[PDB]
RNA sequence: UUAAAGGAAUUGACGGAAGGGCACCACCAGGAGUGGAGCCUGCGGCUUAAUUUGACUCAACACGGGAAACCUCACCCGGCCCGGACACGGACAGGAUUGACAGAUUGAUAGCUCUUUCUCGAUUCCGUGGGUGGUGGUGCAUGGCCGUUCUUAGUUGGUGGAGCGAUUUGUCUGGUUAAUUCCGAUAACGAACGAGACUCUGGCAUGCUAACUAGUUACGCGACCCCCGAGCGGUAACUUCUUAGAGGGACAAGUGGCGUUCAGCCACCCGAGAUUGAGCAAUAACAGGUCUGUGAUGCCCUUAGAUGUCCGGGGCUGCACGCGCGCUACACUGACUGGCUCAGCGUGUGCCUACCCUACGCCGGCAGGCGCGGGUAACCCGUUGAACCCCAUUCGUGAUGGGGAUCGGGGAUUGCAAUUAUUCCCCAUGAACGAGGAAUUCCCAGUAAGUGCGGGUCAUAAGCUUGCGUUGAUUAAGUCCCUGCCCU
């Protein structure tokens, strides 16, 4: 019985986005975690996680799809099963920069120095189709000083309109 | 800065709240070896004085649950 | 301090029928909303999922202002002393699916 | 027990973000709640370009 | 009867508007132009930076909200069969009777 | 007495050294100004219990979108709550574990404490360890973000020459351009980032695509006048006017001249334009700011009378002072009164959690109140009947009717509460100010400036800021003289 209007319907619904994107990208950083894409229909509101490793999106048994379909639905307000998710495979690994700074935060926790790991995540991405790549890594480096130390290979365009895409 | 909030206690170093009490506490009387004589006067049907009683003032009462206040001269 | 019978029974009676539970930062300064499921608003929600946070028995999560709860199957074996007061079911997470 | 006083129904402290509860600096009436700072990082996942 | 075709971007507008043309031009139905509504814009300035240090620099974030309207008298029969489209998720769909 | 003093040679940086170019954060011819007066808003210093703090040349000083009655609040005074998770363990109350009626004190009906004694009840209370919270310190530990070096065009590896070497050649004698932009020569070749190319806006146009949430032509319903078929307004076709979808249109192309074959430069016309304004913007750094935006974080500090959090007052607004960004005047090109007439961005409701846009009618002189309706929006505000501007009266060079600061009384609106801040309206009080010294800021065409409107905080709330409109200058289109930059 309440609406409201389409200059905050749409902000409302990017707002939807980016939280369902940053808090899935939180708290499923183990896998390989691409995006997601949320089509529209007013019977089943439809939820595509795009995943590199889809085991721990599809769980043991068919559970932490379904925990997940939960968290969405006792929060947003879809009651009777409105929301469902279904998951794709990303066959490409090293195409999303996103996933590989998701495996670059767990191999750097755990040993695994900043140099070999820098040279065995640039050998994966040129060897990944991609035509070009940079790491920037800062912080305190083997030093009380932050030492920006910076990765590049390959063909990288820094200016213009089509850097976004 | 280098500001700082130390103890000075000017009015009282008070201290909180602890309930004490006796060993037990008797409500009632042994009359003929099995009739209970009524020490303590009731609370009126509000959904209170099914098993709260009142508590002893000079000119006031007391619901323990619902704070009824009843006063006679 | 006591926190009433039925919703310490109710707030793990909501717990096992689904199993993930939602709640905010908002703990009663500005305003007392109350919570979408139950009737405590925060406070006793979050004093009741301390102990299963704590214990490492049900996860914790935080989306911007909101607490998630997640559960796991080993969380499932520690619950299983509450599980001892009702008839043992499985909730509607990890027995069935369609 | 007196919890709850100054009822807070207008003015600064009615405005609490959805991103950190920020309340210092100010909320925007948009149809939104950000804090300004992680504004400028999400509005490309919200739908605002720079053009 | 009205519907109302709002889309997120103009690339899947025009999408949206050249398959619904070509599904409603071999039924026998007087299909009214797709009208073209302004385009919407919100635009926010940011301060850019959380310490006013440096010269007053300022963002400016736009959207751009797209609309199109169409009139077609019909049965309530013939508007449910139209209205199952394989569409882009970027494009909502309002009917009004 | 000292661990260096030295020699060529390589790369920066510097030169009040030379050569070639660039820039209104530089100048010339100028325009508007500040610094003079009043006021607003910040900074330093004073005063206090506190007057919270960061930032100190561009690269701080209406900046923290920092417009505070408590809210924000981080600062002083008083008072409550533990949200003290959790492992062991003390009383274990033979079950009394924490909420309280009335009286004294305290703003409080705070069970804060005391007199008094009822109550949900194995959650308790306390100790030993750990944990949590902090707008506490540390940006000279940091991440991210921003600014600056630098809005100038510069930067780099692979192979191969020179040198033992740091390095150099590629990255250039010359011409040209906004450009390491290109042509050319060349111990270099093939390359890369950057500049351009990219995206949006503005300029022209289709009788292509279309419109009852936007209009036109005639036509009727239909009010008025001459009454002579005319003229102003209210209520079948296609997009010219408002909107954008595709495509086009502009590329120094055509002519003359200068230039080396070239690269390019100047004037014409067709054209709407012989190119507008923004965004993104390289390598490497600042020991630039932010721990006071984050449950982003390392170390230290406090954790029970709390540096955690609530409640009630004050404060950041406090002034013998100096400084910066701004608003209004110093009048006659003007001030007052009356009439006339024009817009564009953009905003608006029952919100992922408390809120507007207001039309019409009545009442009051006024700010305002009441009844009712529309708008989740090209529907209604709204054809935003805007200000300057276009005409008529009054004023007459007088600190004057310019200026409205200061101060007194009153009336309405939001808010629980405006008094040591709301805001607005009515009357009255009527200072300084006579176009501003030393010095200094911005700007080349719809440009500066005059003037008004929308958004941000918003509840009341703009003199700030971002954008939009109306009118719209003078004069350069050159230079390296002050300052600064690029390459030898
Ligand atoms: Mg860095
Ligand atoms: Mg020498
Ligand atoms: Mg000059
Ligand atoms: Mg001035
Ligand atoms: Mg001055
Ligand atoms: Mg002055
Ligand atoms: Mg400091
Ligand atoms: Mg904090
Ligand atoms: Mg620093
Ligand atoms: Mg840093
Ligand atoms: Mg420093
Ligand atoms: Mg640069
Ligand atoms: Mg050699
Ligand atoms: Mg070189
Ligand atoms: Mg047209
Ligand atoms: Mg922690
Ligand atoms: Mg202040
Ligand atoms: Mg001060
Ligand atoms: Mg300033
Ligand atoms: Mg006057
Ligand atoms: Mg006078
Ligand atoms: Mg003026
Ligand atoms: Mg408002
Ligand atoms: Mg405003
Ligand atoms: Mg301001
Ligand atoms: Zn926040």
């Amino acid at each position: 019985a309440v609406q409201i209007s389409k200059k905050r319907k749409f902000v409302a619904d990017g707002i939807f986005k980016a939280e369902l994107n940053e808090f899935l990208t939180r708290e499923l950083a183990e896998d390989g975690y691409s995006g997601v894409e949320v089509r529209v229909t007013p019977t089943r509101t439809e939820i595509i996680i795009l995943a590199t490793r889809t085991q721990n999106v599809l769980g043991e048994k068919g559970r932490r799809i379904r925990e997940l379909t939960a968290v969405v639905q006792k929060r947003f307000g879809f009651p009777e099963g409105s929301v469902e998710l279904y998951a794709e495979k990303v066959a490409t690994r090293g195409l999303c920069a996103i996933a590989q700074a998701e495996s670059l935060r767990y191999k750097l926790l755990g040993g695994l120095a900043v140099r070999r790991a820098c040279y065995g995540v640039l050998r994966f991405i040129m060897e990944s189709g991609a035509k070009g790549c940079e790491v920037v890594v800062s912080g305190k480096l083997r030093g009380q000083r932050a030492k920006s130390m910076k990765f590049v290979d390959g063909l990288m365009i820094h200016s213009g309109d089509p850097v976004n895409y | 800065k280098r500001k700082k909030k130390s103890y000075t206690t000017p009015k009282k170093n008070k201290h909180k709240r602890k309930k004490v009490k006796l060993a037990v506490l008797k409500y009632y009387k042994v009359d003929e070896n099995g009739k209970i004589s009524r020490l303590r006067r009731e609370c009126p049907s509000d959904e209170c004085g099914a098993g709260v009683f009142m508590a002893s003032h000079f000119d006031r009462h007391y619901c323990g649950k619902c704070c009824l206040t009843y006063c006679f001269n | 301090m006591l926190m009433p019978k039925k919703n310490r029974i109710a707030i793990y009676e909501l717990l096992f029928k689904e199993g993930v539970m939602v709640a905010k930062k908002d703990v009663h300064m500005p305003k007392h909303p109350e919570l979408a499921d139950k009737n405590v608003p925060n406070l006793h929600v979050m004093k009741a999922m301390q102990s299963l946070k704590s214990r490492g028995y049900v996860k914790e999560q935080f989306a911007w202002r909101h607490f998630y709860w997640y559960l796991t199957n080993e969380g499932i074996q520690y619950l299983r002393d509450y599980l001892h007061l009702p008839p043992e079911i499985v909730p509607a997470t990890l027995r069935r699916s369609r | 027990q007196l919890y709850w006083s100054h009822p807070r129904k207008f003015g600064q402290g009615s405005r609490s973000c959805r991103v950190c509860s920020n309340r210092h600096g100010l909320i925007r009436k948009y149809g939104l709640n950000m804090c300004r700072q992680c504004f400028r990082q999400y509005a490309k996942d919200i739908g605002f370009i720079k053009l | 009867i009205r519907i109302t075709l709002t889309s997120r971007n103009v690339k899947s507008l025009e999408k949206v508007c050249a398959d619904l043309i070509r599904g409603a031009k071999e039924k026998n139905l007087k299909v009214k132009g797709p009208v073209r509504m302004p385009t919407k814009t919100l635009r926010i300035t940011t301060r850019k930076t959380p310490c006013g240090e440096g010269s007053k620099t300022w963002d400016r974030f736009q959207m751009r909200i797209h609309k199109r309207l169409i009139d077609l008298h019909s049965p309530s029969e013939i508007v449910k069969q139209i209205t199952s489209i394989s569409i882009e998720p970027g494009v909502e769909v309002e009917v009004t009777i």
